């Protein structure tokens, strides 16, 4: 009578994978994006007996941190990291996040922006001066030179704050920004310093990084678990109905 | 002490 | 499933393999370029009933677990020569690594033969990375000559004998195919190619210089077109594989 | 009990859980004996209930012995 | 996330500007004092993989 | 009842065959391959009466040596055998492996490999004068040159170590790499003699030998072999549910 | 939860929105139409 509730916890936890797939899949085009990886924990139950009973429980252990394919822009601000590099930006509420997203914006201002949240540097956030060209070297050095000007009179501004962090580093906001774990912030500080040995690209674009051949398999397997599951209730749901109607 | 019946008791919990 | 998990091993392989191969094709036209090869491995194998006890066949059961890229090894095979006027473009002939200085501070070693001089002498890569070990250029100079043996002499008016600069040396490796591929045209040495020899060129191993000639791709062309082909045909071959086991499921599970 | 099926190995050496050689062990689960064992423990526990209800008859019938 | 054409696009754009570089050299033989263009390709990133 | 045992052990099986030739096609372009071949067995149930019950259990025969692919790579460290000839190398737990994979890899110490394993010699594992140019001629004979000296100077270093063994001499182990079996051990000894006559060619690489016309017809049987199953299985399903009926009154 | 394993935790995305296209602002080709009346730009500048 309760191994229906094991299937459906496992059919509910396969509606949860799909859902992670799909928003995976539906993400393909996104700049700069990491994969969420999916698997399926099993929880035994711990009564006295016989714990013939263990359930299901979807999970989503970090992100996936292998980089995708870099689609070569003629511009100067967009730019790709090394792998295991991460952009600072300043997060939503005041903090910091860290991206891959190379898509450097700038505003009448004149304010570096990521996806809108400002790109923070040695000295905080970079501020470029009004209506300059920008370049970006290959250390995260950025250059201005005043529109109708020599080019003699380039001179640095600032460095933008490139980090190094592993997947076990870092975990993902709910607002799209990756973060550091309690456990990594506790060794690595509450603040990571720039790292000195990461090369960046400059007018190259990081693409997403989710798999093809991978999506459709999981969503075959979720179809084909989904249907097992649902022959359990069915089988479970049959014989209760007998054994109540008739032992009464 | 009862609680609520059936899908959310029979889902693992969260650990606190 | 079983057959599941390993026919995506398969198809994710001859993705890799893929992968490979674009980029050996998109570096046709970059200078000093060696093509990558993907070599590929089986997993494990597992064993569920030895063999039995022996006119008749075997008796076992060693279902494999997959396959697995090992490592892409880049062929260091000599490429061509190409000429280009350049007097700042020299090509080695011969195995040999030109040294830079990365702005970390340790040092890259390049093949690629284009230098330019910076607005303080120097010959730096096209990147603007310093070439170590470092060649200064007067202003005066007329005509730039990089030799055979790596001497760098500079004619100057008024002066009827060539006033030189410096020598180019070249790094040689004892296992080229070890050093990781930074990226920007850079190679470092590994745990594999170690200890970085320097010499002047033309002795202990180091090949010569050309000046006004740089060495062109090694990647063949054929080669790539065939190994597409292949890739492709086997990647459709896992697709219908992947195919057969999910029907065989949609059958068991629609019991 | 556990099974003593090996374990089956997917070579993922990014895994946190893989070992030296990079391989996670996977559950040696059979699917088509466990659909199989599904479908005749409810066909065996159908045929009990069964017999548990004719054995109730008949001491039904039983208990109205010489009347 | 398909990749390989992620990379076809750098070659199929490396190209390009070799032959944007080429028509121009080709356009200005009859100016004067005109210095010919080559353009450099040189590649991009390589990503590791961990083998345990 | 017990028929569902029957069915559904083909359905299993059926599963596990396919687990083989998938893997086959994941290896594709693995160099130096040797496809697994696969194969079903009847085993009968011997009992009391009516001899009447015959499962099947899914076995792999040892492996195919057909030739695999033959590209040429301009690289003097790349070497094919010729049929029924194999190479020789140290295996993982100090032992003796053979393979028919020749992307040899001359280490910065200059001790050679293949897949990490270092490829063994008359006396031993091979070791090379580092960072030399290595040639390997047509007899397993390895010179080498060191760069810049002059070509007078080449002196040859040692000599691979080839041997020859058919397919049902050879079991393949779980590492990957082909050891004697049993018989063959029994009579050829627990150490392979190295066999002058196979020729070794440089300069080429053998891939794999998946034929793919077989694997996809392997394919289609399967999955139009589970089908049958599946129904057998139903029917008996749908059997029992009157027999347990038949219990009533 | 409190951390060998995997860090356990469901975390469900939500799907993908596009939030601005942005133009690129690179200098193109000149094309020679006899007309006197054509001009093109030689740098950012807009005709008011």
């Amino acid at each position: 009578d309760h191994a229906i509730y094991t299937a459906m916890g496992a059919a509910s936890q396969t509606l949860n994978q799909q859902a992670v797939t799909a928003s995976n899949l539906a993400n393909a085009s996104t700049p700069g994006f990491r994969a969420q990886l999916n698997a399926l924990r099993a929880v035994p139950v711990d009564g006295l007996s016989l714990a013939t009973r263990t359930l299901v429980t979807a999970s989503t252990p970090g992100a996936d941190m292998t980089p995708g394919q870099l689609d070569y822009t003629s511009r100067p601000l967009d730019v790709a990291l090394q792998q295991d590099g991460w952009l600072v930006v300043q997060a939503a509420d005041g903090a910091e996040g860290y991206t891959r997203n190379g898509n450097i914006q700038v505003g009448p201002t004149g304010q570096l922006t990521i996806q809108g949240h400002p790109v923070i540097g040695e000295g905080g956030p970079i501020t470029v001066p009004e209506g300059s060209e920008i370049t970006i070297a290959a250390d995260g050095t950025i250059s201005a030179l005043n529109p109708g000007d020599p080019p003699n009179t380039v001179a640095p501004v600032g460095r933008l704050k490139l980090v190094k962090a592993e997947g076990n580093e870092v975990q993902r906001s709910d607002d799209g920004l990756f973060r550091l774990t309690a456990e990594a912030q506790a060794e690595r500080g509450a603040v990571l310093a720039a790292d000195p040995s990461i090369r960046i690209m400059s007018g190259v674009l990081e693409g997403s990084n989710v798999k093809p051949v991978e999506a459709m398999t999981d969503m075959i397997a979720n179809a084909r678990r989904f249907e097992m599951q649902m022959k359990v209730i069915t089988s479970v749901d049959e014989n209760e109905g007998r054994a109540n109607q008739l032992l009464s | 002490p009862g609680g609520v019946p059936g899908a959310l008791s029979n889902q693992p919990a969260p650990p606190n | 499933i079983s057959s599941l998990w390993i026919a995506k091993t398969g198809l994710d392989a001859q993705q890799t393999n893929m992968d490979v191969i674009a980029n050996n094709l998109a570096n046709v036209s970059t200078n000093g370029f060696k093509r990558q090869r993907a070599v590929f491995e089986d997993l494990l194998y597992q064993t569920i009933r030895q063999p039995g006890a022996q006119t008749t066949l075997p008796s076992g059961l060693q279902i494999g677990t997959g396959v697995r890229p090992v490592a892409t090894e880049r062929l260091h095979s000599q490429g061509n020569l190409s000429q280009t006027n350049n007097s700042k473009d020299v090509a080695i002939k011969g195995q040999g690594f030109f040294q830079v200085m990365l702005p970390d501070g340790t040092s890259a070693y390049t093949r690629d033969g284009s230098f330019q001089v910076d607005q303080n002498g120097q010959l730096v890569t096209a990147g603007g990375f310093q070439v170590q070990p470092a060649i200064t250029i007067p202003a005066n100079a007329l005509s730039i000559t990089i030799g055979r043996d790596g001497v760098v002499s500079v004619t100057q008016q008024g002066q009827a004998a060539p006033v030189q600069v410096g020598q180019l040396n070249l790094t040689t490796f004892m296992n080229d195919t070890g050093l990781e591929s930074i990226g920007e045209n850079l190679y470092i040495e590994t745990q594999s190619s170690g200890a970085p020899n320097e010499s002047t060129p033309g002795l202990n191993g180091a090949g010569l210089l050309y000046q006004g000639y740089v060495e062109t791709s090694n990647v063949n062309v054929a080669e790539e077109l065939v190994n597409m082909i292949q890739v492709q045909r086997a990647y459709e071959i896992n697709s219908k594989a992947v195919s057969t086991t999910d029907q065989m499921l949609q059958k068991l599970t629609q019991l | 009990i556990e099974s003593q099926a090996p374990e089956k190995l997917v070579y993922e050496p990014g895994n946190p859980l893989a070992d030296a050689n990079g391989y996670v062990k996977m559950p040696n689960v059979d699917v088509v004996g466990e659909m199989v064992n599904t479908m005749s423990a409810s066909r065996s526990y159908q045929a009990n209930i069964e017999v548990l209800n004719t054995v109730k008859s008949m001491m039904l019938k039983t208990l109205t012995l010489g009347q | 996330m398909i990749s390989s054409l992620w990379i076809a696009k750098t070659g199929l754009d490396a190209q390009q500007t070799n032959m944007d570089v080429i028509a121009n050299n080709l356009a200005n033989v009859s100016t004067n004092g005109f210095k010919r263009q080559r353009a450099v390709f040189e590649d991009l990133l390589y990503q590791t993989i961990r083998q345990p």
